[PDB]
RNA sequence: CGUAAAGCGCGCGUAGGCGGUUUUUUAAGUCUGAUGUGAAAGCCCACGGCUCAACCGUGGAGGGUCAUUGGAAACUGGAAAA
RNA sequence: CGACUUUCUGGUCUGUAACUGACGCUGAUGUGCGAAAGCGUGGGGAUCAAACAGGAUUAGAUACCCUGGUAGUCCACGCCGUAAACGAUGAGUGCUAAGUGUUAGGGGGUUUCCCGCCCCUUAGUGCUGCAGCUAACGCAUUAAGCACUCCGCCUGGGGAGUA
């Protein structure tokens, strides 16, 4: 693929996170609060589809803001 | 002639897409490219050698196409050594089925070369001389040095099929036996006298052209 | 639901021999358990489409295989119908 | 579920004609071996070779092609297909292409070409023309 | 391919149309005409061409006709066997005939068969009635027609065991 | 049966139609022979007679999805076994 | 069918191949599901939005335009039962050149460790294309090719989906 380097998953697996490892939250998300989709990160489809629900649950925890603009 | 040590020069081809019709010639692909086998290459080249010499035996005539780059400097050398007419560039539309234009082309050449003697240059306004000089230059350049084409030929040699579809199809329209180099990315069955060898290599095309020129020459110098 | 535990338990008494896993008697039994389960949930949830579609497919397959065992053998049909209490 | 094996073999044969490959693979049958043998005996089949593996077949046949790579037949099809089975008497038996082609027909005594079937005055159920 | 003016010949025209090309202002037309060419002894070929006048157009069609040629497998003044022609919905169907019958077919295909030297033959046009498509289908049927010797060489056996 | 008229919205499925591979068997279909019958006139063929033709006669063939019965069992079908 | 978590529940593929040994396919009639709109019953109405009001353009505009604005859009149970419901391509089965990707897998080699790489096999999911096929456009293993079985349907347009 013409996206960034493939097999970014070398540091995670088989399942993650869901909320206990900020070491894979902040890498995969932006600074304003937005999510980084698959194009820039270079990760796979499945890991993206898990991290989606993962942030959905973690913003539930108040461990993470829905949007961080201030 | 062909020998396996001369077959060791040929290696690889262009690999962007490969026709499944010629997997039989393929030996084994490696390093990301397809390579052609050479055991059948020697036999096929020996045969095509024999047919070309037989064409030469009766007093044959053959064409040399070299429109591809990095082939012209070899194609002219081998054809002029061979003693047969030649091309290295533009095949103007129709050269084996449009005979009514080739005769007029060579006739215009025969006409416009000769007026240089009795006064053609400066013997008149700049407008016509500057036109005729560029006309002569472009005609001899993109037509080539061929001016001996008089009797319709009975066999042809080509450098590449993939560039020269239109002429190989015109020859099929004129049911002429066709021989010429065959890349691994060309239609096999459009040509009946095949030679599965590489064409990108300058040395490969040089040696093939040298051998074919010697073949045509050996067959022509004998009683024809 | 069904569960592999109870499935594997009940098939042992209805299997024609120990080593077999086919023997539609096994299949008719597990299908009957399945249809009762799905029918209880479908009475629990009146409206849906996957449930009734499924029930119809399994009932059709059960009838097809039950008719198959009607021509291979003649007592087996009877013993199954009056043991499962099914196919009135 | 496959409705007819003869249809399969004839489609395989014609689809082998359209691309021209000497070898083809197809699950064999007794009628299939017999009709393959008659195909070789007409001259359309270069060679016949049955093989055995679990369970049936698989009948491997070697096609035939002319020197200029010309297909021998110009068409090939069946007549007796399911639903509408067909039969043929001894005198009524058809001469497709006359001598040119032949008419495979199954009889009470076995399957033979069209000729012998009209010679012996015993007809049968036709299967497929060929020409 | 390989036109020859050495044999005897019989020009035969099938149809002529007045065919028009519309441009701004006037309306440009250019006549058309198709022809079939054969020596009525076992060789035939059709032809097409267009010009602004009849004689030049039909001359063009004829000079292009000899360049496409047909071997016409013939036997006993009749086609060897029966066939069906098909080309672009211009279907056609031929069948041999006992001597003394004569070619019966449509005008164009009659001209095609009369000029290919066939005496007695049975046929009927089908599908489309336009001369060009059914004529081309007729010629296509003659291209994929075979005789006893053309097949007996192919099959391992010989003639006199398989014959019309 | 893409666009021209013509695939219903789709699904579950009865009756029906169709049927994997091999063996044995039945011989219903099928193939094959005979028997009786398919009136005659008519159609077709051959001949003969009204001067010819028309016509008529003669005789032949032809005509059943026909019944009975003698055989064959590849195929369809029935049964049994893999 | 795109909010999340759980409870219950239907389907799909791969591998396996031990197992039941043809039990299969199509399938009239019958039955059920079935977009949105529409309707019955009771709530809720923040927005958005048929009917409708004002203004503006406009010869004129009850249309587009701007500002509101009810039913409606929402929920719960029933009601109806059509659509350009399309891929204008019926379902099931088998065969016929390629290359390129995508989704959920599998086998093998390359690496100290494959997670980094490659090849091979699946099934869908696309494109470019050969043969062939087509009125042509286009179809091309996700056939409109090569065949078989079964079902539906058409036999000029308007009348007319009308009586």
């Amino acid at each position: 693929r013409r996206r960034k380097k493939v097999c970014y998953f070398t540091a995670n697996g088989i399942t993650h996170i869901d909320y206990k490892d900020t070491e894979l939250l902040k890498r995969f998300i932006s600074e304003r609060g937005k999510i980084l989709p698959r194009r820039v990160t270079g990760t796979s489809a499945k890991y993206q589809r898990m991290l989606t629900t993962a942030i959905k649950r973690s913003r539930h925890m108040a461990l993470l803001p829905y949007v961080k603009e201030e | 002639m062909k020998q396996l040590l001369e077959a060791g020069v040929h290696f690889g081809h262009q690999t962007r897409r490969w026709n499944p019709k010629m997997k039989k010639y393929i030996f084994t692909e490696r390093n990301g490219i397809y390579i052609i086998d050479l055991q059948k290459t020697v036999k096929k080249v020996d045969e095509a050698y024999n047919f070309l010499k037989q064409v030469s035996e009766d007093g044959g005539q053959v064409l040399f196409v070299g429109t591809k780059k990095q082939a012209q400097e070899s194609v002219k050398s081998e054809a002029e050594r061979a003693g047969q007419f030649y091309i290295n560039q533009r095949w103007l539309g129709g050269l084996l089925t449009n005979y009514k234009t080739i005769s007029k082309r060579i006739k215009r050449i025969s006409e416009i070369e000769k007026m240089e003697e009795d006064g053609l240059f400066e013997v008149l306004p700049k407008k016509e001389v500057v036109e005729l000089k560029k006309e002569y230059d472009r005609l001899i350049k993109f037509l080539g040095g061929i001016r001996d084409m008089k009797s319709m030929p009975q066999a042809l040699f080509v450098v590449d099929p993939r560039k020269e579809r239109n002429a190989i199809a015109e020859a099929r329209k004129l049911n002429i036996p066709i021989v010429g180099i065959v890349d691994t990315n060309c239609d096999p069955d459009e040509i009946d006298y095949v030679i599965p060898a590489n064409d990108d290599a300058i040395r490969a095309v040089k040696l093939l052209t040298a051998k074919m020129a010697d073949a045509i020459l050996e067959g022509q110098q004998g009683v024809s | 639901a069904i569960s592999q535990e109870r499935k594997n338990e009940i098939i042992k008494e209805y299997r024609v021999h120990e080593t077999d896993t086919g023997s539609p008697e096994v299949q008719i039994a597990v299908l009957t358990a399945e249809i009762n389960a799905v029918n209880e949930h479908l009475r629990t949830h009146k409206k849906d489409h996957h449930s009734r579609r499924g029930l119809l497919k399994m009932v059709g397959r059960r009838r097809h295989l039950l008719n198959y065992l009607r021509s291979k053998d003649i007592q087996r049909y009877r013993e199954l119908i009056k043991s499962l209490g099914i196919r009135r | 579920t496959m409705t007819d094996p003869i249809a399969d073999m004839l489609t395989r044969v014609r689809n082998a004609n359209m691309v021209r490959h000497e070898k083809l693979e197809l699950p064999a049958s007794n009628i299939k071996k017999e009709i393959a043998e008659i195909l070789k005996s007409e001259g359309f089949i270069k060679n016949v070779e049955y093989v055995e593996d679990d369970k049936q077949g698989v009948l491997r046949l070697f096609l035939k092609y002319g020197q200029n790579d010309e297909r021998v037949i110009t068409g090939l099809k069946r007549i007796s297909k399911p639903g509408l089975r067909v039969y043929a008497k001894a005198s009524e038996m058809p001469k497709v292409l006359n001598g040119l082609g032949i008419a495979l027909v199954s009889t009470s005594e076995g399957v033979i070409t069209d000729k012998e079937a009209r010679k012996r005055n015993v007809g049968g159920e036709i299967i497929a023309y060929v020409w | 391919r390989r036109e020859e003016e050495t044999k005897e010949f019989e020009e035969r025209v099938v149809t002529i149309n007045r065919v028009a090309k519309v441009v701004k202002g006037g309306r440009r037309f250019r006549f058309t005409a198709l022809v079939v060419v054969g020596d009525k002894n076992g060789r035939v070929g059709f032809g097409t061409g267009k010009a602004q006048e009849v004689p030049e157009a039909i001359k063009k069609a004829v000079e292009a006709a000899k360049k496409d040629l047909v071997v016409v497998p013939r036997v006993e003044g009749t086609t060897p066997h029966t066939i069906t022609g098909r080309y672009g919905s211009g279907s056609v169907f031929m069948k041999p005939a006992a001597p003394g019958t004569g070619v019966i077919a449509g005008g164009p295909v009659r001209a095609v068969l009369e000029l290919a030297g066939i005496t007695d033959i049975l046929s009927k046009s089908l599908g489309s009635n336009t001369p060009i498509n059914m004529v081309r289908a007729t010629i296509d049927g003659l291209q994929n027609l075979k005789n006893a010797e053309d097949v007996a060489k192919l099959r391992g056996k010989t003639v006199e065991e398989l014959y019309n």
